[PDB]
RNA sequence: UUAUUAAAAACACAGCACUGUGCAAACACGAAAGUGGACGUAUACGGUGUGACGCCUGCCCGGUGCCGGAAGGUUAAUUG
RNA sequence: CAAGCUUGAGUCUCGUAGAGGGGGGUAGAAUUCCAGGUGUAGCGGUGAAAUGCGUAGAGAUCUGGAGGAAUACCGGUGGCGAAGGCGGCCCCCUGGACGAAGACUGACGCUCAGGUGCGAAAGCGUGGGGAGCAAACAGGAUUAGAUACCCUGGUAGUCCACGCCGUAAACGAUGUCGACUUGGAGGUUGUGCCCUUGAGGCGUGGCUUCCGGAGCUAACGCGUUAAGUCGACCGCCUGGGG
């Protein structure tokens, strides 16, 4: 029942789906009786690098207090996924709601 | 789990054997039981057509489904039971609907596992999907040539198939051997390994273990006459000549596949 | 190692009041639960030496205490040792 | 250490830009370093003998 | 304390090849500077942050 | 194991190795249809050699074989 | 022997830093190989060469793919660990250390023959893997010779899992534990207070680096992290070879 914060970025082709991608993955979440602390969809951005012969992935951030296997499910359909390019889970010591840089970037 | 036996005999000393105690303790399971008798290497024509085979143990065959076109419907797998005609195990699944069938046993899968066949089921060990719907880099088994056919490749224990690449309508697949290998994408392939991976590690000890298998014995080529083997002969041990088969062709390196219908599917040899 | 509650509710369990966390039966009762808890731990990790080391400390630690608590009170060892399974 | 030519920038600016742009980005010591291997016992003598030496 | 999303902050204690500069010369404390090249490498991770130039 | 002058140090053997074989398998018996291999699928199957186990297994690719390569030289039917 | 006490040693509460350990995923740069495109006579190597590679199209250059190993910069007289050792990023399991204010137990302590465990690299066994490097080996050089140093290749090994081995200049060539004995300059990690702007300063713990005083030492040197002054216990030495 610990923090995390959530990053993975999308194909830029299926960009439309993302908030139904969103709102699929909170229903799995506050159904575990996990809230949501932050979500932020911050749109397609210019890679550093290519991947997979690309730029500008779709980039999705949200912070989360859940429990364990709930967040070993989520990188199950992060892997099998063809949508998610690349996605990052880190454990975070307490929950975060501040807005983020991204979102004063605009 | 591996056990060595204690050198209380001379045809002991030797013995490893291979002792799996999640198998079941009894009977098979009748209704998928027919006969199968014995041919000692002999064709219609009564001749022998392969040497070595002869005697051994009686076996009855037990209906494995190959083809797990059981689409849609989850699956409970009962127990592991002991093969006879294979060097995997088989393991007894219950349909939903009371159906019992006979599969090859993926490695780490008990009784009460879950497993289901089709399109859209889940990525897990056990369950049988077209390749077009394996993630690229998958392990899998018992995977079909033709679609609809049965798994004909990755069978034997410990056994596996690893998809490379997937371009078109077509996925490579390198195989056990090394070959890499085109396939059409809607074969069936089942999620995972063979199990019973430790079956190589096993040693027969002595003579009769290999007799109770049905292998009959090996006579050299060097030890026979020459009106017998290209190698007959000689006053003493002599040798003399290029290794050949006991029909004169080259042994001991000359390739022997030509098959040229299939050629077009085969990216790279093995090494 | 062992987490808060869990521990509370030994010392309330084994000790005298909720204060007394400090005497021998209290702290041979901490020992013991985190012993048996690191047994699925190193079940499951039978390479890790740098952590066994750490769990050998807790085993001669209770075995000095256990024999300690012996030579003063007889009585209150027997009590320990049943309740807890030590020594058979 | 990539260095664009400017509008009526002589040649010999731009050389001279390459040359201090790539000696300040550390390339030729890092290839020459490279070149052999090093055992990790020599590398922490020479490690401690340069910090040794650096003592004004 | 440092984020690895504060790309601005970040971009200024790389080099134009991407290196990361020792603290050293950009003077950040030891405590920081570690929380630094840690959430670089997390940002050259995400593609917020090259590690190279060429790439 | 040489029925009927040879029972052995010969044959087999568990173990080891090399080699072929992607399944309409390699291979074998069959003018062929088919059959065995196998209701098996490379942890499998055929061929060859050595012969439990322990310590081991050095140098040579010039000759013959086999695997690979295709610039070039030479080269049949066919055309004329 | 009995009864105590809290100063030694432990337990709990709140935090901090860390390449401490085990397991599973993943990313980028580079080397090698395979396929294709462009292109044409050299490449490679050395003190100089040759072996080798290349007109059957190499080396160079661009695109795509496979695979293994190791993680530039950060990076340090930095940190953690009993020692050996440990360095990309993420997750799961897990050990220890240190600080603050208290509360608790009441000498529960120190050392340790025999015993048990851990223990670099090389090596051995069984099954995998095999890019780079490279004992053995082969060829080319150098040389009086050259079973070498140099060059071109190259197998085991180096990598993974599970067992074995039990040794190193395994070194601080310095056993463990405790108390006492002037100072200076630093590093690292906590914490307290003061005008909490200036924001900066003064203390108080832990670990660590370099000088140096008394004292000690054959000298070199060591020097509050002692090789100074003492106590407890253990290991070990008795001329050089053999
Ligand atoms: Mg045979
Ligand atoms: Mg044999
Ligand atoms: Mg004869
Ligand atoms: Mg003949
Ligand atoms: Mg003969
Ligand atoms: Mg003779
Ligand atoms: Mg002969
Ligand atoms: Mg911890
Ligand atoms: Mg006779
Ligand atoms: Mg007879
Ligand atoms: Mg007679
Ligand atoms: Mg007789
Ligand atoms: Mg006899
Ligand atoms: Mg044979
Ligand atoms: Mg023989
Ligand atoms: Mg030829
Ligand atoms: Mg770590
Ligand atoms: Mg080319
Ligand atoms: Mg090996
Ligand atoms: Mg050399
Ligand atoms: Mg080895
Ligand atoms: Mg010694
Ligand atoms: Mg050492
Ligand atoms: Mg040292
Ligand atoms: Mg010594
Ligand atoms: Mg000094
Ligand atoms: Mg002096
Ligand atoms: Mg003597």
């Amino acid at each position: 029942m610990r923090h995390y914060e959530i990053v993975f970025m999308v194909h830029p082709d299926q960009s439309e789906q993302v908030p139904g991608m969103i709102e699929r993955y909170t229903a799995a979440i506050t159904g575990a009786e996990g809230k949501i602390h932050r979500l932020e969809d911050w749109g397609r951005r210019q890679l550093a690098y290519p991947i997979n012969k690309l730029h500008k992935a779709h980039y999705v951030l949200m912070n989360v207090e859940a429990p364990q296997e709930v967040i070993d499910e989520l990188e199950t359909t992060f892997r099998f996924n063809d949508a998610v390019i690349r996605s990052m889970v880190m454990r975070t010591k307490h929950a975060v709601t501040e807005a983020s840089p991204m979102v004063k970037a605009k | 789990a591996v056990v060595k036996c204690k050198p209380t005999s001379p045809g002991r000393r030797h013995v490893v054997k291979v002792v799996n105690p999640e198998l079941h303790k009894g009977k098979p399971f009748a209704p998928l039981l027919e006969k199968n008798s014995k041919s000692g290497g002999r064709n219609n024509n009564g001749r022998i057509t392969t040497r070595h085979i002869g005697g051994g143990h009686k076996q009855a065959y037990r209906i494995v489904d190959f083809k797990r076109n059981k689409d849609g419907i989850p699956a409970v797998v009962e127990r592991l039971e002991y093969d006879p005609n294979r060097s995997a195990n088989i393991a007894l699944v219950l349909y939903k609907d009371g159906e019992r069938r006979y599969i090859l046993a993926p490695k780490g899968l008990k009784a009460g596992d879950q497993i289901q066949s089709g399109v859209d089921a889940a990525i897990k060990p056990g369950n049988t999907l077209p390749m077009r719907n394996i993630p690229v880099g998958s392990t899998v088994h018992n995977v079909e040539m033709k679609p609809g056919k049965g798994g004909q490749l990755a069978r034997s224990a410990g056994t596996y198939v690893q998809i490379v690449a997937r371009d078109g309508a077509y996925v490579t697949l390198r195989l056990r051997s090394g070959e890499m290998r085109k396939v059409e994408a809607d074969c069936r392939a089942t999620l995972g390994e063979v199990g019973n991976a430790e079956h190589m590690l096993r040693v027969l000890g002595k003579a009769g273990a290999a007799r109770w298998r049905g292998v009959r014995p090996t006579v050299r080529g060097t030890a026979m006459n020459p009106v017998d083997h290209p190698h007959g002969g000689g006053e003493g041990r002599n040798f003399g000549k290029h290794p050949v088969t006991p029909w004169g062709v080259q042994t001991k390196g000359k390739k022997t596949r030509s098959n040229k219908r299939t050629d077009k599917f085969i990216v790279r040899r093995r090494s | 190692s062992l987490s808060t509650e869990a521990t509370a509710k030994i010392v309330s369990e084994f000790g005298r009041d909720a204060n007394d966390t400090g005497s021998t039966e209290v702290q041979v009762a901490l020992l013991t639960a985190q012993i048996n808890h690191l047994q699925g731990h190193f079940a499951e990790h039978k390479k890790d030496h740098h952590s066994r080391r750490g769990l050998l400390r807790m085993v001669s630690q209770r075995r000095k205490l256990l024999d300690y608590l012996k030579r003063k009170d007889v009585a209150r060892y027997t009590q320990l040792i049943e309740r807890l399974g030590l020594r058979r | 250490p990539v260095i664009k030519v400017r509008e009526n920038e002589p040649f010999d600016v731009a050389l001279r830009r390459f040359k201090r742009s790539c000696e300040k980005a550390g390339v030729l010591a890092e290839v020459r370093r490279r070149e052999f291997y090093e055992k990790p016992t020599t590398e922490r003598k020479r490690a401690k003998a340069s910090a040794v030496k650096r003592h004004a | 304390e440092i984020d690895y999303k504060d790309i601005a902050t970040l971009k200024n204690y790389i080099t134009e090849s991407g290196k990361i500069v020792p603290s050293r010369i950009t003077g950040t404390r030891a405590k920081y500077q570690r929380q630094l090249a840690r959430a670089i490498k997390r940002a050259r991770y995400l593609s917020l942050l090259p590690y190279t130039d060429r790439h």
